[PDB]
């Protein structure tokens, strides 16, 4: 079909004025070479009924032609302790204990700890295969020896799992004991659950060095090139706390093991701790510390799940920061993607007379042009404009590689397109989204941008880029001079960001804003500052931009609009030890900084505006100016119909709307799709639906603050894309053209 | 500034005001356009192993979730067997019922009554 | 209408042999006497169409005649600070400062902080009145000075506020202002806030010795009558940190107060510090502090809520137990109720001869029967029968006093009674519901036994103890020779209480349990026992009976099958320390201990239930003896018509339903109104509904545990109620005298 | 200066006053260590002939009540030297092998406690700036610290 | 003995150097406290007229490299005496008031960085028992300590 064939990412989101962005670049096949150029994106949307693409080329020292290539990507997490001298390859006994929680004991062969070859046998691994645990150890000739246990192993339940090899009885053994309690696994206490084993079998071969690191959950591939251990047989679920010995041990001394005790303390090999770190501020490290001091450090890898609940929990601690010793485990999926680790293929050093604008760089390979976007700021220190023009990068890695076609194998039957083809057949590529889950159940809580996000293009409810592109469409078409910045840049400076500006404006999706953006909005128009809000659903999930690696976003849900809840003992970041929610339930909500907040939503179409009796009120007779207060404020448009719909904002004074909040229209005609949130409602019963419930409504509002501010906000996603409808003549267009030309003006915001 | 909470007012209430005057318009209509839903919940008011019509289903989440919905209340005193209207310390009706079912629909008559006299 | 002229309560729920419970009755008016009687409960519904009310009298050393009085009731929650000395009544300058954050700032006339006597108008008070904070003196002559302040207060905004009295200028002055931040009040930090006042008047009078208490949110009444002083004008909100200094205070010093500094530490009088007792336990005792060093200690009085969000609560730490100096406010209701505080009328220790039943004093007064339940145990330690029934108590708490007609002031046309409108019409005398809210808008956590509660009587779904008396009319009716515990006895003695018996039966609705009673029940099954699951919605919330009190119960709730939800900060209990939402959340989930758990509720009718293929099975066939497989269990019943209705409980594995449950039966034919619980949730489509979703069912279960345990599961409210139809000849009663007869024998209950 | 578990036991039942004394050093709490062959344990008995009336003082520790309090002040006496951890008292007679297990640090019986004051409750990263004990078993029975002992001492 | 943030900086745009020192003393860091009026701030500037070419050594905190790494073994020669706290490249040209943040221990530009070695990142209850070096800027250029500095200092 059409198949695509090029792929690409940057290493970073928004660049400034000098400095360097990388972009990494892969083909299916390593021939050919691949044209490169920097464009603007102006309108992305390439919908007939609207204005269309539109792009502007820019003559820069980018283009050229590169030679195309394939780029090997890992993908699972796992723990490389890297050991070049062998030191975890035992001569002796050795025997390896760990505590395990397997969520698909079934799927396949699973590896769980390993020092391990798989080209030439050779090296020890603990593994899952067959349903059963398996040890194994080989020396390279082809020849194993291998010890089954009797009793497979049940789903999502705790189990205490020793291997031990022993060359003076000629034998291997291994011991097995689940050790569930009343809180930690799968079902509780009344089951007569009996799937203890302790089996053995004769050992033929010896354990040779297999020329690879020891891994946590998966198997070494073959010998490492160049330093890199790559990492086939991925594991899902659990691992706490594993410990190599340089000795052979009894049943006895296992079972010690089993209740938690660290026998023979100087016959350790290694003991990595998955809890030490764990401070105040969270574990924001990829760091795995050798607990019994012979230097093994590990590393975390495609970030598994920091902070997640251990062998020992018992629900009175729930918080991973004030009990560290019961939140021992990494959840090790199979699926995840922090980093794609391809090599640069050209790198890009942006020039003194570039314009802060939505860039792209378009790259032609046979038959098929790919972009990879990113933002160029203005210099540092500096303010070109008097508009800023937030972009919603981290909702746009909150949607990033979101697939629709792998729901289906965990309304109005979704279009898709050859970028989500893509998605579906080749996961390995590109990731999953947080809307997704992983194939355990568990929802994805950690997203990247060092990958190739394929919604994120510009071309073909939108993509979120497309959706930006349309209000970027409109300020150019208009006569205005704005600059660009991030939510990542706002995170990293605060208000001083804001403040160089007359007015802010706001993406059409800021859902996801960290801790300190809703600080540095909160600082902004506490004094002084002005805002636009032309969107919904504007502050609802708190996020963690990751300290270390901070192209990684985390979030972790709960009851809400949602995809996917945490499991009952993990609410809290890894990043910072907070809990981090939603932002309704820290008393932070969404009406206490842009005066409305999230509502109602459904997926049909969309509304429109009906004129409040505010609307002829003389204060706001500068919005209201050139619109005749009988008419309907928005029916037609690009996204579903109309403005207001598919998600809504409202007025509401008891969330911490502003006192002197006017409230100018409010949407209607909406069906019975659309649903009061889950937030609102006691009782749930029939007619908590759109036409039936008095709180599905978006409401259009003004407020002023202190020192000449204000703050207006639309509380609908589809403002924007109606903008240009019927060709820029329209009620939304004058009345946001109304509020942006009184905004940008040398003198105080009225009342 | 901000600075007497007796200037400032729940400004939603204006949106409550034009969603019931538009609410109470759909249910008339619905209520005229299909007038045997009232013989049918004098059939069965519980909807005992006969479920609602849709626009009978209607009508009831219109019912069941105003702010008018707290008058209105069924009385029974322990040594008494009739059922009573209670209205709002409330007000008791005068008309005595045999079974409740018939002092359920009586309240599903008076409430039709109730949104008509509103238009 | 029916006027209820006597009421009474019980101090405890539960009495075994040879010990004492006291029984504490009021009338409207002081005249005549009242009889009582000990009557046996026996069946408690009076429905026409079932068996009709039936209870068995009882000779005891009760019965007789004594003098029915009026007893008054002290109503909401203050802090009362005795003092005997007037050491809190200075003769020369004083000072008051305190945090205040207001809910119902427009409410009348709400006493803060006084040592004040309102019949003759003498001491201080401040006071809020015509929604202003005033500072008041009186003399005892009728003759007042007062200063008011210029800004009224807004609603839920914390401001700090200083009354100062200075006689070298004769002089009241005020000093109010607003404290604001990101997250401690009802609107943040972008309102241009202008609520602060400097006022001052003239001192025309002095203060004199009021001779009460000191109370906080509240003024007392008359002079303090035998050492109980009366509080009349009830303060709501919270009240943080209030202190007295024994000087005149400043503009500067009220500025230095206003953050937090403890300004002038050795001219203190008293200083009391509410968060002070906050431990890793919580705060269990309503003790108060007095942090000035002069023993001035308080004591709270009808339980205000400890443990609440303070002035200076920033969103980082949302357990007490962890930040407790952010945590030092306390709730103040007007219409709070722990304990009546009644004289004793008449006591009465159990017999050694008396069998342990549901028992009740029947006092009959002019024309009006009224009922004090209480349950008789066997004696301590020892056990006298082979069945015991545990009475659902907190439940019983839970559903307390539950007011349906003052709900309209804050389906199916509720029916009422005349307890009912004595409910309505004396909220004084009664309290409220954890269904219930305060007038503040927030939902009642702390609910008490202590109190007349209305709707326990046995006459007249149901009032769930009505719905307990059905299945002991059943045991009745057949012949089975049974014992009563409580839920306040399971939670003292724990599996010690259950493993005296063969089979254990729990109740109608046990909704609301404690956490130690689920390690009871789990250590119960776990190790021989069998168990009777005779309801639906059986585990959900956590329950802690209070330590110092244990007539008190707590619980705090959260999204999900609901009332009211806890504001942001204040999820953790006062009296352990300890998270406890729902029980599903904390990972023990109903399913993990009883097999199955809430799945869908609803308000109209019942439905009946459809064998499965297991019930077929050849292990099962004792369960389905008499029962015809082409049958529906038990259509029609006295609760709502059907067995399965109202609450309906499910199966599911991934929950913690043991794997060797075996799947009898299924409920159908449920109404579009019976909506699917908002935790089974992710996104709210429309279809979530009986008839479309495939989680509105009810399941009957079975299990067996080691030892020869197991656990017969019915997942219904309405089983119980369906027992009598027929003329007890149905297949409901068969099936649970099928199961009942295999779970008293010697043998082991099949596998 | 050795750190001791005692236990003293009164039972109506048999008619007996009891007494456990048991020494319970380490490496590093007592005045001489674990290299002393230390024998200061016993487990004593006696006749009662009398019951505990009312004293109509208030509880003491580290001090005997002197006379009945007038006007809600209890002087005290015979005072004491040296540290007290966490006393408690019980409704019940308790035996052998349960006061062995309250010598190893173990709250045994937690629903027949009447007190329990814990000296290490409000320890926070402030200090312990208050001069009140909190009663650990929950049943109210707080006391106060008086002319101020050395709170954050060794156990 | 005085505590000083200081930032050089390469700018090939102005072909220019930069250095940033400024003074941190506080009232416990230092060897002498806040009443000094201490003037020990520069911000000075210089023209570039080489480029920076590829040494083939190690990076070294607290010295120099003597020549090429033969062997992949790096002799260090100019031996630095005293503390040295939280080191960071980035891979831009900073401004005088990004110094000014850095100075007050905020992480400025956390995209642009190349190593960050946090010198602290590893300590626990069991202490730091390892002469490990964490880089904090996810780029895996892990450092070693070698003839073992004390770890555990002031910062």
């Amino acid at each position: 079909m059409k198949d695509i064939a090029i792929r690409g990412y940057c290493d970073r989101p928004s660049v400034a004025t000098g400095e360097t962005i990388r972009f990494y670049v892969s083909a299916n096949e390593t021939r050919g070479t691949f044209d490169a150029e920097l464009v603007r994106l102006i309108h992305g949307d390439s919908n007939p009924a609207g204005p269309g693409y539109k792009e502007e080329a820019i003559k820069s020292d980018l283009e050229g032609q590169y030679p195309a290539r394939f780029q090997r990507t890992q993908f699972g997490s796992y723990v490389e302790v890297a050991d070049p001298d062998a030191g975890l390859q035992p001569d002796g006994a050795f025997s390896v204990h760990l505590f395990l929680w397997s969520t698909t004991p079934s799927r396949g062969r699973q590896g769980i700890a390993s020092r391990w070859n798989d080209e030439r046998q050779s090296g020890w691994n603990l593994a899952i295969e067959d349903g059963r645990v398996v040890f194994t150890i080989g020396d390279g000739s082809g020849a194993t020896s291998s010890v089954v246990s009797d009793r497979p192993l049940f789903q999502q339940i705790w189990y205490s799992i020793t291997g031990v090899y022993d060359p003076e009885k000629k034998q291997l053994r291994l011991y097995q004991k689940s050790v569930v309690n009343r809180t930690n696994s799968r079902f509780g206490l009344v089951v007569p659950l009996d799937s203890d084993c302790a089996v053995s079998a004769d050992a033929t071969v010896k354990a040779a060095d297999s020329e690879t690191s020891l891994l946590i959950a998966g198997l070494g591939e073959a010998a490492a090139q160049d330093g890199r251990t790559w990492c086939i047989a991925h594991y899902n679920g659990k691992v706490d706390a594993p410990k190599i010995y340089g000795c052979a041990l009894g049943q006895d001394d296992a079972e010690k093991l089993s209740r938690g005790e660290i026998v023979r303390p100087i016959s350790r090999l290694a003991h990595w701790d998955f809890s030490a770190g764990i401070g105040l501020n969270g574990i924001p490290t990829d760091h795995v510390v050798d607990a019994s001091g012979y230097g093994h450090h590990g590393r975390c890898m495609n970030q598994p799940s920091r902070g997640s609940t251990g062998w020992n929990w018992d629900g009175h601690e729930e918080n991973f920061i004030h009990c560290p010793e019961q939140y021992g485990a990494l959840w090790f999926h199979e699926d995840c993607l922090d980093d794609c680790r391809w090599e640069k293929d050209f790198e890009f050093t942006v020039p003194e007379g570039l314009k802060s604008d939505f860039y792209a760089v378009k790259i032609r390979y046979e038959d098929t042009e790919d972009y990879i976007p990113f933002f160029v700021l203005p210099p540092r220190g500096t303010a070109t404009a008097p508009i800023l023009v937030i972009a919603s990068t981290l909702s746009y890695l909150a949607y990033a590689n979101e697939q629709i076609m792998h729901k289906a194998d965990i309304g109005h039957t979704p279009v898709l397109n050859e970028n989500d083809v893509e998605l579906h057949k080749n996961l390995s590529y590109y990731g999953l989204s947080t809307y997704d889950g992983h194939i355990d159940g568990r929802g994805v809580q950690y997203t990247s941008w060092r990958r190739p996000i394929m919604n994120l293009r510009p071309k073909h409810s939108i993509w979120e880029l497309p959706a930006d592109l349309h209000l970027i469409d409109w300020l150019n078409h208009n006569g205005f001079e704005y600059d660009v910045a991030t939510e990542h840049d706002l995170n990293d400076q605060g208000a001083e960001l804001l403040r160089r500006y007359k007015v802010v404006l706001t993406g059409s999706h800021p859902a996801y804003q960290t801790w300190a953006n809703a600080d540095a909005w909160e600082d902004y128009l506490a004094d002084g500052g002005r805002g636009m809000y032309l969107a919904a659903n504007g502050m609802y999930w708190i996020v963690e931009v990751h300290p270390e690696k901070p192209w990684v976003m985390e979030v972790r849900k709960e009851l809400g609009v949602t995809a996917w809840e945490a499991p009952p003992g993990e609410y809290h970041y890894s990043t910072n030890g907070r809990r981090g929610g939603r932002f309704r339930g820290r008393a932070r909500a969404t009406q206490k900084i842009w005066g409305t907040g999230m509502s109602s939503f459904g997926f049909d179409h969309s509304g429109y505006f009906v004129q409040m009796p505010d609307s002829q009120d003389e204060r706001v007779a500068w919005i209201m100016e050139g619109i005749d207060p009988e008419e309907r404020i928005g029916d037609g448009g690009l996204v579903g119909g109309g403005a207001g719909g598919y998600e809504l904002d409202r007025y509401d004074l008891a969330l911490g709307t502003p006192p002197n909040t006017l409230l100018l229209a409010s949407s209607v005609e909406h069906s019975v799709v659309y649903t009061v949130i889950p937030d609102d409602k006691a009782f749930p019963h029939p007619g908590m639906n759109g036409g039936e419930h008095p709180f599905v409504r978006a409401d259009i509002t003004y407020f002023s603050t202190a020192n000449g501010g204000g703050m207006f906000a639309t509380s609908s996603i589809s403002w924007l894309g109606s903008l240009s409808w019927n060709d820029y003549d329209n009620n939304v267009s004058k009345m946001t053209k109304n509020v942006l030309n009184q905004f940008i003006k040398d003198e105080p915001a009225p009342r | 500034c901000v600075r007497d909470p007796s200037n400032y007012r729940d400004r939603s209430a204006d949106w409550y005001a034009f969603y019931d005057e538009r609410r109470r318009k759909e249910i008339i209509d619905i209520i005229d356009e299909h007038p045997e839903i009232v013989e049918e919940h004098a059939a069965n008011p519980f909807g005992y192993r006969k479920h609602p019509s849709p626009y009978l289903q209607r009508v009831h989440n219109y019912f069941r979730m105003q702010p008018t919905f707290g008058r209105y209340y069924i009385y029974s005193e322990r040594e008494w067997d009739a059922y009573r209207i209670a209205t709002i310390l409330p007000e008791l009706g005068d008309e005595r019922f045999k079974t409740e079912e018939e002092a359920m629909h009586a309240v599903f008559l008076r409430r039709i009554e109730d949104v008509r006299a509103e238009l």
